[PDB]
């Protein structure tokens, strides 16, 4: 018995995409000479960490 | 022989604090979204010589 059974398959792609993102952040602070100031505008998320 | 006062009258301070905040947002999603990957052509051959 001598023969062959074979073929090909194919796919077509025409995907096209763009993306833009902009941001400005303008925090401002006041503190006295020799002091320290901390500022946070945002949030807190819970994290499962333990000894 | 003098004795100190039990405590000292200190000055009292009033603190007035204001926190003001405004948030605004817009979200749009418009158009037609089509398929980007579709099947292509196929070919197959098969024979038995003997």
């Amino acid at each position: 018995n001598f023969g062959i059974i074979t073929g090909v398959l194919s796919t077509i792609n025409f995907a096209l995409s763009n993306g833009d993102a902009y941001l400005i952040a303008n925090p401002q602070l006041s503190a006295r000479s020799g002091g320290r100031t901390d500022f946070l505008a945002g949030g807190q998320v819970p994290i499962l960490q333990a000894l | 022989l003098a004795t100190p006062s039990p405590f000292d009258m200190e000055k009292m301070v009033w603190l007035d604090v204001n926190i003001l905040e405004i948030r605004k947002s817009v979200l749009e999603n418009f158009g037609v979204d089509w398929s980007k990957q579709i099947p292509g052509p196929f070919a197959a051959f098969g024979k038995d010589f003997v």
